[PDB]
């Protein structure tokens, strides 16, 4: 199936003493693999996958480096971006970048990324081309001006196509054993009665990789939406996800409706019913 | 592999 | 400033049985700014070794984090997850229901 490699960074301003809290994630597809967190004791990008501790003391040096770095741009921006909107010392503030590269099945380049938001709205973020900039408003057109006047584009492109996947396909080989593996879900149906006259049922959809996943229910073979209820996709806290779509029914008429499941670790849809 | 050129203050 | 309230889903790893070994989550998610306090409540009472995930977020820019901790449930004991935010004017109390 495709993949993706994405990083997220955060970083909150802390009015009235020394330097943001900083927070950067690097995922493979939906598993974490690396984290710095500036509040951390080791002040180093710290392994979370087994896959990862594959790489050596020159790899834990560099990542450092262009991590705090990384974090440093990010201080800095809190203060230009403070004076681009008039605002005081006085409140918090947040900058968030996230950057990544998406690869089909062959593991060939699909797409890339690179946007970033300030106070958690858009700011500026690289278009699809990988050539141009969007720019929300006249601070973030500002901020355009200089990063095409040192061709930020084309360096981030250059990473987006080469760097980025070149790197995402290493450590889809050397963590094959996991990343290469899809989990279907484990399905089961729960039944409960509100009234006399209405039941829930609930179609579960447990342990499963990677996250995506579609739930949906059928009347005598048609689409159902309403008097239904899906809920947010869910970590497990295990690396597996679980989701849950509900239908209320008329009691007795239960056996008119099914749950339909969809899954890359599923070669066929699966269909429940409640008996 | 974090990217290495192309992060630039706003 | 933007400020997005927390969605809030407390639930088990693994399906529930009264009297096996399991873990307790809370996941909250879709909120803004970062700052948040999530406990997780044993018979009303905050458990005290809880564990979260590192803040990442979501295309939209909305945080998500998952609280933790290990847990046995059985019959009597009721299960909660308690956050506060800076949208919400008093705690917000999730109870655990082994069905959702």
């Amino acid at each position: 199936g495709s993949h993706s490699m994405r990083y997220f960074f955060t970083s909150v301003s802390r009015p009235g003493r020394g330097e943001p809290r900083f927070i950067a994630v690097g995922y493979v597809d939906d598993t974490q693999f690396v984290r710095f967190d500036s509040d951390a004791a080791s002040q180093r990008m710290e392994p979370r996958a087994p896959w990862i501790e594959q790489e050596g003391p020159e790899y834990w040096d560099g990542e450092t480096r262009k991590v705090k770095a990384h974090s440093q741009t990010h201080r800095v921006d809190l203060g230009t971006l403070r004076g681009y909107y008039n605002q005081s010392e006085a409140g918090s503030h947040t900058v968030q970048r996230m950057y990544g590269c998406d690869v089909g099945s062959d593991w060939r380049f699909l797409r890339g990324y690179h946007q970033y938001a300030y106070d958690g709205k858009d700011y500026i973020a690289l278009k699809e081309d990988l050539r141009s900039w969007t720019a929300a408003d006249m601070a973030a057109q500002t901020t355009k001006h200089k990063w095409e006047a040192a061709h930020v584009a084309e360096q981030l492109r250059a990473y987006l196509e080469g760097t980025c996947v070149e790197w995402l396909r290493r450590y889809l080989e050397n963590g094959k054993e996991t990343l290469q593996r899809t989990d279907a879900p484990k399905t089961h149906m729960t039944h409960h009665a509100v009234s006399d006259h209405e039941a829930t049922l609930r179609c579960w959809a447990l342990s499963f990789y990677p996250a995506e996943i579609t739930l949906t229910w059928q009347r005598d073979g048609e689409d159902q939406t309403q008097d239904t209820e899906l809920v947010e996709t869910r970590p497990a806290g295990d690396g597996t996800f679980q989701k849950w779509v509900a239908v209320v029914v008329p009691s007795g008429q239960e056996q008119r409706y099914t749950c339909h499941v969809q899954h890359e670790g599923l070669p066929k849809p699966l269909t429940l019913r409640w008996e | 592999k974090l990217v290495a050129l192309g992060i630039n203050a706003v | 400033m933007i400020q997005r309230t927390p969605k809030i889903q407390v639930y088990s790893r693994h399906p529930a049985e009264n009297g096996k070994s399991n873990f307790l989550n809370c996941y909250v998610s879709g909120f803004h700014p970062s700052d948040i306090e999530v406990d997780l409540l044993k018979n009303g009472e905050r458990i005290e070794k809880v564990e979260h995930s590192d803040l990442s977020f979501s295309k939209d820019w909305s945080f998500y984090l998952l609280y933790y901790t290990e847990f046995t449930p059985t019959e009597k004991d009721e299960y909660a997850c308690r956050v506060n935010h800076v949208t919400l004017s008093q705690p917000k109390i999730v109870k655990w229901d082994r069905d959702m």
